[PDB]
């Protein structure tokens, strides 16, 4: 009621005043001395031409050689990027898929979509074929992004404003986080696999804590739903790409927005965001049929990766950084370098 | 310049590619109908003849149909609506008799205007199903439509009311050339509903076929 | 064997041949570039249009040499092994452009009048196989004038023109007849069926896109008939006048120009087929 | 009910009582880390094709 | 679980046409590459034939090329081997090796039980040096295998395998591609080496490890097995 919203409001603008006071200068002023990275040239080293429909997501294996891509035709394909081979072809139960994952050990891959079920597939089996190991249910909304903490714990973000941390062995949620007021559409874990962040549809990104479950910090400043989020390799920062043709990088410790990556020519939204090995280059896959590599410290476009026929809906960078993969709404993948 | 294991792996990849191509060709013959509605419009009545998205499979006249009912996917519709871009047709069901109050014709109009005038479904022909004919007939026999339609100048008989509903809902659209909207009164207890759906699917299939040949 | 071919042929035909050469070469090269570099995911009828363009470009590849043939006072100037090659590739132009035209018309009929039939659902590989079959068939049919030396020279003005230009055998006359006629019936039947089926779909016929499509369907048959009729009519006149036919300084000189349209069809076809498609 | 407001303000002022640092020093730390690790980044500085796995 | 049972053995006169059949159950037989390995009684192993998945590739050993026929029956999960014009040297016990080829896969992971047959009266040469090395439990032993051609392919992986045959039954895979450990084997075994030099080290040996050891190549067909190093005590 009135008094409750009253102290909520006074605490909120006290928080914003504290954030403003703790700010003295943006990093553009201090880092203007450093040189720009210069032009970046990208050549399509390989092309992967197996799918038949739209491509929604893919993940890079820890070996930085195998990647698994999910497409609307209900087929999970595990590629060998070095030779463009097809290690496996997994026929999904429900052809509607909106996310994919690859376990760090390489044993399991995860798939999920409009069925609100995050199924787990087992790769290395004595029988020689790929079969489901555990089908997780309990979500009242569509799955958005599921990621593997390790071989036994998987954290998934759904569309019912809830992010959940599952448990493969038992099969039920060990902890459920719920602070958002809109659909949660993307997920990303810190390099230490202790903290993770989620991008909701209410222009707010929250930082969670997997140990007990509670929102450590709330980050806002966008003007539309956030479609993808990704951690800085340092683990003390992250970048968000919303639907208003902007990409912003936040600081976990400072608890404040830092940079805005926007240009007049681009008006389409952002579908995926990922960094490089050193984090110098911020890659974002727009809907204008191409990506755009952004200099993460000078907020200047360092090049364009334009080779696709439809909207780019996914992106990924290997652990060693030797290659970057994109998958657009045409049934293609490209391994740039 | 490939070792034995590399050649065997390439052979396995080619076999997988052949299987994928065969399955994709088989699935290309499928017809995908997206089913929508107001919830209590009577989609159960439509789906009778044959925790998330429910897929219904049925075959008529040597043709396989794959109808999807979004149903309990109560979330931001615009975020997952694009997954259905490229469906053969869209079935919209609205209850004629549900004009009493809590008015629902206005909610159905809002849903229809939001769905038809969507950037994704620009060319996908929308089929409109009007059901509960007897209940609506009894209701108009009792009370007129001025409760829902203050700007009504017509007869207090079911045929003119149904015609008004049909022309209004057809006028709800904007792109009258790039999109085709069908209509049918589906309260008859026969197979006419599936025949009408088949005819609409045949028309749209001919339309897609005319694109590949370049005759457009 | 009459050697004087006549007059006012060189001052007339080579201009049309040159104009057709330029127009064709440009349009057919455009079409091929558009097919190969754009509009990916090869599907049925894409193979057929691409292959019709391929045959038409095969005709263009040898058209000029032929022109000069009479361009220089109608006098030939090469060794026959190539004359043989030139007349072979001309006879491959014919009865291979017609074969592909008939195939395209039948494909449209099957894809508009029987949409549910599995024939329209065939894969690209099978269609390519059918294409190769037809190609081999026409090549086999046309090899006969390749494996021969047909020059009734009898003059300084060495002759190469081999339209039989006199009485013919089965392999020579009758085929030319069957080739011009049977495809005409196939195309007319398929076009009429397509127009009727699309017209009796009143719901779909109110967008004027069907009107444009049926107009193109009609104009394809119209241009085919108006482009191929004169040559066959002139050949029939020559055949039914042989007992009373001299060199005919009129019929000779008229049939060549009428056939010139048989070549100009190649130039004009891509501007119809590709440009019709919005892609 | 009214418990939603209680939960909201509870989470909000649990989040409020945390340490803040200078933004300039955080930016300096970020740029220092990026400069330090720039050498091991094959994407930023192109690698010769001799040992590049995607040289084909 | 995974099972491989073969039958068709016995006694036959030379010049016969006996057929050998192997039946499998417990795995997706349609996506596996089949092999055949024979063993003369007081000898080592040697390849016989191989048919890939889908029956698309069929090879043979030069000793029996043209006289032996390989065939698989996917719907019935059965593997057939047709023999013609048997010679007196063909007296050996035959196995039904399985293998599946993809990136990171481990071929020759399982070996069939084996059936015996008796008849009345450019390749890479592998040398295993010693043939019998007495060992004692609690020690660390090393087994050396040598090859003629370089086994390090251009891809960076050296194609060579190891095999242990305990006295009495079929052998089992130990190490594939000279460094990776087979599934289910104890951590005790470990292998390394270089081109044309290969050593398998068994630290802290105990019982259950007695038997013969076989080193095998896979770089080009035909495959050739080593002479064998035999352990006891």
């Amino acid at each position: 009621l009135d008094q409750l919203r009253q102290e909520a409001e006074q605490l909120k603008n006290q928080i914003r005043d504290a954030r403003k006071a703790c700010a003295d200068a943006t990093l553009s002023q201090i880092t203007n001395n450093i040189d720009p990275v210069g032009r970046i040239q990208m050549r399509t080293r390989r092309t992967l031409r197996g799918h038949l429909a739209k491509i929604y997501a893919m993940h890079w294996g820890t070996d930085s050689r195998l990647l698994v891509s999910a497409s609307q035709d209900g087929k999970l394909i595990i590629w060998d990027s070095y030779t463009t081979n097809k290690v496996h072809a997994i026929p999904l139960r429900s052809s509607w898929v909106m996310t994919c994952a690859y376990a760090p050990s390489g044993n399991y891959v995860a798939c999920g979509g409009l069925d609100n079920i995050c199924s787990i597939y087992n790769l290395k089996t004595r029988e020689g074929n790929v079969r489901v190991s555990r089908e997780l249910a309990g979500h009242t909304g569509y799955l958005s992004c599921c990621r593997f903490l390790d071989d036994n714990q998987i954290v998934t973000s759904s569309g019912d404003t809830t992010c959940a941390l599952w448990d493969i062995e038992t099969g039920q949620q060990t902890t459920t986080f719920t602070g958002h007021t809109g659909d949660v559409m993307s997920l990303s874990l810190a390099p230490d696999t202790r903290l993770f962040v989620s991008g909701a549809c209410d222009a707010s990104a929250k930082l969670w804590d997997v140990r007990e479950g509670m929102c450590r910090q709330t980050f806002t400043g966008h003007e539309s739903d956030i479609n993808a989020i990704c951690f800085f390799p340092n683990g003390n920062a992250f970048a968000t790409g919303s639907d208003d043709a902007t990409c912003r990088l936040f600081d976990l410790r400072a608890d404040q927005e830092l940079m805005t990556y926007s240009h007049d020519n681009i008006i389409c939204g952002i579908t995926s965001v990922s960094f490089s090995k050193s984090g110098r280059l911020l890659l974002a896959g727009y809907d204008d049929f191409n990506c755009n590599v952004w200099d993460a410290l000078k907020a200047d476009r360092a090049g364009v990766l334009a080779g696709h026929d439809n909207r780019v809906s996914c992106l990924g960078v290997t652990d060693d950084g030797m290659a970057v993969a994109t998958g657009s709404w045409d049934s293609f993948l490209k391994i740039w370098n | 310049t490939l070792s034995a294991e590399d050649k065997a792996a390439v052979e396995r990849s080619k076999m997988i590619d052949r299987n994928l191509r065969e399955d994709g060709e088989k699935a290309a013959r499928e017809v995908k109908l997206l089913l929508l509605g107001a919830g209590e419009s009577g989609k159960s009545t439509i789906v009778k003849q044959m925790t998330g998205i429910v897929e219904t499979h049925f075959t008529f006249k040597d043709l396989h149909f794959k109808m999807f009912d979004v149903g309990a996917q109560r979330s931001e519709r615009k975020k997952w609506i694009h997954c259905f871009e490229g469906v053969t047709a869209i079935i919209f069901c609205v209850a004629l008799s549900d004009y009493d109050l809590v008015n629902r014709m206005h909610e159905s109009m809002k849903l229809f205007d939001s769905i038809c005038n969507n950037k994704w479904f620009t060319d996908t022909s929308i089929i409109l199903f009007l059901n509960k004919k007897d209940l609506f007939e009894e209701k108009i026999k009792k009370s007129p439509l001025t409760i829902c339609y203050p700007e009504y100048a017509g007869s207090n008989t079911y045929e003119e009311a149904a015609a008004y509903i049909q022309c209004q809902f057809e006028d709800l659209n904007k792109r009258k050339d790039t999109k085709e909207i069908y209509t049918h009164f589906t309260c008859s207890t026969d197979t006419k509903n599936v025949q009408f759906v088949f005819d609409a699917v045949t028309d749209v299939i001919i339309k897609n076929n005319l694109k590949d040949c370049g005759l457009f | 064997c009459c050697r004087i071919e006549g007059d006012t042929i060189s001052q007339v035909m080579p201009p049309l041949l040159i104009v057709a050469f330029v127009l064709g070469a440009l349009g057919n090269g455009v079409a091929l570039c558009g097919f190969c570099f754009h509009m990916k995911t090869w599907k049925p009828s894409t193979v057929y249009l691409f292959n019709l363009a391929v045959a038409d470009f095969l005709l263009m590849i040898c058209l000029p040499f032929r022109t000069d043939y009479y361009l220089r006072r109608r006098h030939w100037a090469f060794g026959d092994i190539p004359c043989r090659v030139g007349l072979f590739t001309l006879a491959m132009n014919r009865a291979g452009s017609i074969v592909f035209l008939t195939v395209v018309a039948a494909d449209r009929y099957f894809k508009v009048v029987h949409p549910h039939h599995a024939v329209n659902t065939i894969s690209t590989r099978v269609a390519a196989g059918i294409v190769c079959t037809l190609w081999a068939l026409v090549i086999l049919g046309t090899v006969y004038l390749l494996l021969e030396n047909h020059l009734c020279v009898q003059e300084t003005a060495v002759s190469c023109e081999s339209f039989i230009m006199e009485s013919a055998n089965g392999w020579h006359d009758i085929m030319f007849q069957l080739e011009f006629f049977m495809p005409l019936g196939i195309i007319l039947f398929c076009s009429f069926k397509i127009v009727w089926s699309l017209r009796r779909r009143q719901q779909l016929a109110r967008q004027a896109r069907m009107k444009k499509a049926t107009r193109f369907i009609m104009v394809v048959a119209i241009v085919f008939i108006t482009c191929y009729l004169p040559s066959v009519s002139a050949r029939l006149y020559f055949l039914w006048t042989v007992p009373s036919s001299a060199c005919d300084p009129s019929v000779h000189g008229a049939l060549h120009i009428t056939l010139s349209f048989t070549y100009m069809n190649s130039m004009l076809d891509p501007l119809v087929y590709y440009f019709s498609s919005p892609s | 009910s009214i418990a939603q407001a209680r939960k909201l303000v509870e989470q909000l002022k649990m989040e409020a009582n945390i340490d803040r640092i200078k933004v300039s020093k955080a930016a300096a730390d970020l740029m220092a880390y990026c400069e330090a690790h720039a050498k091991e980044d094959p994407l930023l500085t192109p690698v010769p094709a001799s040992e590049n796995p995607f040289r084909e | 679980d995974v099972q491989l049972v073969e039958s068709g053995g016995g006694l036959v006169q030379p010049g016969g046409s006996r057929k050998l059949s192997c039946s499998a159950s417990g795995f997706a037989f349609s996506s596996f590459g089949m092999h055949w390995v024979r063993q003369a009684p007081e000898k080592g192993l040697e390849w016989v034939a191989y048919i890939s998945s889908g029956s698309g590739t069929i090879y043979y050993a030069d000793t029996v090329k043209g006289r032996f026929t390989i065939s698989r029956d996917d719907p019935k999960n059965t593997l057939f081997l047709q023999m013609t014009s048997l010679r007196s040297e063909d007296t050996a016990m035959y196995y039904c090796v399985r293998s599946i080829y993809y990136y990171g896969s481990s071929p020759f992971d399982f070996w069939g039980q084996g059936t015996t047959l008796t008849v009345s009266s450019s390749d890479i040469v592998m040398t295993q040096a010693t043939s019998s090395v007495p060992v004692t439990p609690g020690e660390s032993v090393s087994i050396s295998c040598r090859s003629s051609k370089s086994l390090l392919h251009s891809n960076g992986n050296t194609y060579l395998y190891w095999f242990l045959q305990r006295p009495g039954q079929s052998p089992q895979l130990l190490i594939y591609r000279m460094s990776n450990l087979a599934s289910g084997v104890p951590d005790r075994f470990s292998g390394s080496g270089s081109g044309t030099a290969f050593t398998l080290t068994i630290s802290r040996l105990e019982a259950e490890d007695v038997g013969v050891y076989y080193c095998m190549q896979h770089l080009e067909y035909p495959l050739t097995f080593g002479a064998g190093t035999k352990l006891e005590l």
